């Protein structure tokens, strides 16, 4: 079975060529791609990893699965390195890119056998691989159903199938989804990109579920500890002061007592220090801020001071908020006032602009929001659910169904996946093959029929029937060429794939099970790239 | 090499049902003993099911993962060691049949499983039944259960009260829609810290409210009690100011070495009276604190307590209300530990303590035990302990379940009846979790020393036809009504035991394959 008694070519060590090297490469390879194969998907399984000192680890996680693999030939150790590179360049898909090399070998091997040459299989692989990356780009698709309809509600409801928010998803996803549309923004140079860090969170168990709040704009957990203020500031606009520093009346020291007989006296230190701390005060009022945002609060004489100046001074401001309130404004965070010897705001210069701020009751909560700024790119989400435990796990679901549906659109360029982008291929490169009419056709045909591996992988994890799912799948990806040319159809029946939890064939587009385009590029290239530095290896020599 | 496919599969429940067997004469108070033999000359006949488990080395990685359910369970509740490994085990061994038999895929076997799960919960709590929590006559009658059968018995109704005591006042009894609802968390371990003190006997011990502070003071001879208590709490030591630049000082005439010193002794005292400005009671400094700082404080109507730790200033924050300042100078006002009962600094034991017991219930509480010796301070503590896991187990949830096997064959019979309304090829691993519950009450059976069929068949006739109150008598073997013969053990055990019991299985079902590397 083994390679061995060589007994040829007079050197200090072994020699395997021919057959013989080829069938170990392709023993090799099998053996890897057996191990992570399963990995596959969202409903595939987990493997254990157990080391050579007594512990061990369970993962589904392809590239952990791959490195912590003991591979005893080279053949094997180029398919995980190449997954320890795809982790550098894209950070997924190892899984998928050994899967397919694998089976590229595989069937290669069966070409040689065929008395097909190795060149001429390198060869129809990489001529194959150039079709099937312009292929791709023609299936490729940018950021759509926003418009009169939405499929990224699908993207969240997904997100939070397991999430105990995930009962009132069909009224939630929406929240999650139009809470990034709306924030939309430009973070420099024209990237075009959705924030990161948007969409401030908050929690209040006064109502069900369907009761939470979006609000367009920095909802900040804070008040104004009084009625004298209307509700509604600033209808043309506002400047708004973002401060940590407080304004709270002078004291001659946090460790001194001041101990006084005579009345006349403690008006007069009274007095005074109320005039030091107006100092702050004045010079924000001056500066014309109609809303001021104080971390540490506002004393009652220096607010005082504001209602009468028609100033809606804010008590007890979350520090945290401002930094965000104060970039969106333009204003600046005030850790600490001065100048030379006095303090000052410099005549508007830590002032941001915005347009209207209003003080809002949540029924439980309470929040000066500011809403139209400058620019702030973010939004404001109030939770509500059944009880306290369910508001912090709403938080958590909140968090991750924006992260996964940012993620999806973070990618301007996007493909279908659930073998969506594998069946096509496997359509286009068969008919691809016919036009050749020498030697490549044999290895294009062979790298269409590897691609379905990943589809036949993917049913078998499901515990489905492979062989149903894909032979659906492939006949909906067939009608979508034949009608190609003439673009005469009822259904386009393209971008259909697999739906690995009901067992069926579904439009992926609006199922919401989408990949961006650079990894199905470059786990194509990945997986042919390792295949080629294998197949070129027809001798091997042990010493 | 590797285990790949069914052979994954076989495996990982060939060694869990392993491990299961080792503890099924574990269950129960007529539980068996085991032959521990050692690799060396010597052998052990402790039965007790953690020990067995820990002593006793495992070959397959799913062995370790079924000491890790136990390990994890001991952590969970104070019960449950063997329950959450025989149970686990069971279920492995029925569903076998259907990975093999039946070629049901682990996917399929995985959500019947959190299925059956989730029906159980409901009827481990629809069988159980409640108590006044609040009553402690009956309180003391459900601690004892775990205190009996043991030496320490004689010493119950203290363990009780102070069990009970303890975790009461640590509980978080709490609700509103702004500050969240706590649920009555209970955490014992960190909230009812206990502390040992040489001296006196088991009845001598108390339950403080309040921090129990093992450090020494300036003087043995300070006021124990407050009118009006005002705590400061520091980290910097009371010693000679020092710049943090250059100096050079140099002296040619004797006589200025005295000025030197009267400033060195200038700079303690300022210190000092920036602490006295805010008329303190009780000064906490985690440095020490200089002779002459010692006396300038005393002298000010305060105590002064030295050497306490950032943790335990910490503690002594929550219950006294004070914030701890680093630097002496910049000691504000509003630092505070009013409505604090003494301050007493009682020598126990030869020791000194210093004690901060308050009117206040800030979510936590000490255990001072108290005893003639070491032995006899650990034999409290260690028995102790089991007091106060069930009163966390009971105070978490009023309601208890039916021992003796009755809850376990109430979630077999409530589970048969769903499923027959259950479509589809989980019917058959939904099954597994019904069968796999009656290997309590059969083990009970086999242990006391009947007939593990004929009994098992009568019993789960009564819960069929009957009331899910009937279960099996530990010393005679009879079928015997569960509220007769109270053996009644709290839901949060029961709740926790089938629950990682059924997830500890869908860890090991889900995996088809080991492989080596590292």
């Amino acid at each position: 079975f083994n390679n061995s008694r060589s007994d040829t070519l007079f050197l200090g060590g072994e020699k395997i060529s021919g057959d013989d090297i080829r069938n170990q490469n392709v023993l090799a390879t099998m053996a890897v791609a057996n191990v992570v194969k399963s990995s596959l998907g969202p409903v595939g399984l987990d493997k254990m990893l157990v080391d050579d000192i007594g512990d061990f680890t369970v993962t589904n996680d392809g590239a952990t699965i791959l490195s912590l693999l003991d591979v005893q030939h080279p053949a094997g150790k180029i398919l995980v390195e190449l997954a320890q590179q795809q982790d550098r360049e894209i950070g997924d898909g190892t899984t998928s890119v050994v899967i397919i090399a694998s089976e590229l070998l595989k069937r290669a091997n069966e070409l040689v056998k065929n008395k097909i040459h190795p060149t001429t299989i390198i060869t129809g692989f990489r001529v194959a691989l150039r079709e099937a990356i312009r292929f791709i780009n023609e299936v490729l698709s940018t950021s759509v159903d926003t418009l009169g309809k939405e499929t990224l509600i699908n993207i969240a409801k997904t997100s939070m199938s397991s999430k105990i928010i995930g009962a009132d998803s069909d009224f939630f996803s929406n929240m999650v989804v139009d809470a990034l549309l709306a924030v939309k923004t430009q973070n420099s140079k024209g990237e075009i990109k959705y924030p990161v860090k948007a969409v401030n969170v908050l929690k209040a168990h006064g109502k069900s579920a369907t009761e939470s709040l979006l609000v367009p704009g920095y909802a900040l957990n804070c008040t104004v500890a009084s009625q004298a203020m209307p509700k509604r500031i600033a209808g043309g606009n506002v400047k708004i002061a973002c401060l940590d520093l407080n304004l709270q009346k002078a004291r001659m020291a946090m460790g001194v007592q001041i101990n006084i007989d005579d009345p006349e006296q403690l008006e007069q230190i009274r007095k005074r220090e109320a005039g030091i701390v107006l100092e702050r005060v004045k010079k924000i009022i001056d500066a014309g801020a109609q809303v001021v945002l104080t971390t540490k609060g506002i004393d009652d004489l220096c607010l005082k001071e504001f209602v009468e100046a028609k100033i809606m001074g804010v008590r007890r401001c979350k520090k945290e908020d401002l930094r965000r309130i104060a970039r969106a404004t333009g204003a600046t965070l005030v850790s600490s006032m001065s100048n030379l010897e006095g303090e000052e705001t410099f005549e508007s210069s830590y002032l941001g602009l915005c347009d209207e701020v209003v003080q809002a009751k949540f029924s439980d909560d309470e929040c000066i929001l500011i809403k139209g700024t400058s620019k702030h790119s973010s939004s404001s989400i109030i939770l509500r659910g059944a009880n306290d435990y369910s508001l912090d796990e709403m938080e958590r679901s909140l968090h991750d169904s924006l992260s996964v549906v940012k993620r999806t659109l973070e990618s301007g360029n996007v493909v279908p996946g659930g073998g969506c982008v594998e069946a096509a291929l496997n359509i286009y490169l068969d008919n691809f093959a016919t036009t050749v009419g020498s030697r490549e056709q044999l290895a294009i045909a062979e790298f269409a029929a590897a691609l379905l591996i990943i589809p036949k992988t993917l049913a078998v994890n499901a515990a489905k029937d492979s062989s149903e799912l894909v032979a659906k799948l492939r006949s909906y990806h067939a009608a979508s060429q034949m009608a190609k040319p003439e673009d005469v159809k009822r259904r386009s029946y393209r971008n259909y794939g697999l739906d690995l939890i009901r067992g069926k064939i579904v439009d992926e587009i609006h199922a919401g099970v989408l990949e961006p385009t650079i990894s199905k590029v470059k786990s194509l290239k990945s997986a042919l790239e390792a295949c080629v530095a294998i197949l070129r290896i027809d001798t091997m020599i042990t010493v | 090499e590797r285990t790949t496919g069914r052979q994954a599969q076989i495996s990982n429940i060939t060694a869990a049902k392993a491990v299961a067997d080792v503890i099924r004469t574990c269950l129960g108070p007529k539980a068996m003993l085991k032959m521990l033999l050692d690799p060396m000359g010597g052998l052990v006949l402790t039965n007790d099911g953690h020990a067995i488990l820990r002593e006793i080395d495992v070959a397959h990685p799913a062995a370790k993962s079924m000491l890790e359910l136990s390990r994890t369970q001991d952590e969970e509740v104070g019960d449950g060691t063997t329950t959450v490994i025989i149970l686990a085990g069971e279920i492995l061994a029925q569903c076998a049949p259907y990975l093999i038999e039946k070629n049901i895929h682990p996917v399929i076997i995985i959500q019947a499983l959190k299925k059956a799960l989730t029906d159980a919960l409901e009827v481990i709590k629809q069988v159980s039944k409640p108590v006044d929590v609040e009553n402690d006559a009956a309180m003391k009658k459900l601690i004892q259960a775990s205190i009996g059968t043991k030496y320490v018995i004689h010493w119950s109704e203290k363990m009780c009260e102070l069990a009970l005591d303890a975790v009461k006042t640590v509980r978080k009894d709490l609700g509103q829609t702004v500050e969240g609802e706590p649920n009555f968390e209970i955490d014992i371990k960190r909230y009812v810290r206990v502390e040992k003190i040489p001296g006196g006997d088991v009845l001598d011990s108390r339950v403080l409210k309040g921090v129990l502070l093992n450090k020494d003071v300036v003087h043995p001879k300070m006021s124990r009690h407050i009118e009006n208590p005002r705590v400061v709490l520091l980290d910097c030591p009371l010693e000679y100011k020092k710049g943090e630049s250059q100096t050079n000082i140099e002296i040619e005439k004797e006589e200025d070495w005295n000025r030197i010193l009267q400033i060195e002794e200038e700079q303690v005292q300022l210190m000092c009276e920036q602490i006295l400005a805010v008329r303190p009671t009780l000064v906490i400094t985690e440095k020490g604190v200089s002779d002459l700082a010692q006396h300038y404080l005393l002298k000010g109507g305060c105590s002064v307590l030295r050497r306490v730790k950032k943790s335990d200033n910490n503690r002594i924050a929550r219950v006294t209300g004070a914030t701890i300042v680093n630097r002496v100078e910049d000691l504000k006002e509003s630092d505070v530990g009013t409505n604090c009962g003494l301050f007493k600094v009682e020598m126990i034991g030869d020791e000194y303590f210093s004690f901060l017991d308050n009117c206040k219930e800030p979510k936590a509480c000490t255990i001072m035990l108290r005893g003639g010796s070491k032995d006899i301070l650990n034999e409290i503590d260690r028995n102790l302990q089991d007091a106060m896991a069930v009163a966390r187990n009971v105070m978490l949830s009023p309601s208890l379940s039916p021992g003796g096997g009755a809850t376990e064959m109430a979630v077999s019979v409530k589970l048969a009846e769903k499923a027959k309304q259950l479509e589809g090829i989980q019917q058959w691993p939904y099954q597994a979790v019904a069968d796999a519950m009656e290997c309590i009450p059969r083990t009970l059976i086999q242990n006391a020393g009947g007939d593990p069929i004929r009994l098992l068949s009568q019993l789960r006739a009564k819960h069929a036809q009957g009331n899910f109150t009937t279960g099996i008598d530990g010393d005679k073997g009879k079928i015997v009504d569960m509220v007769s013969y109270g053996i009644w053990e709290p839901e949060v055990i029961k709740q926790q035991s089938v629950k990682t019991a059924i997830e500890s299985a869908c860890l090991l079902l889900r995996v088809d394959d080991i492989v080596s590397g590292v």
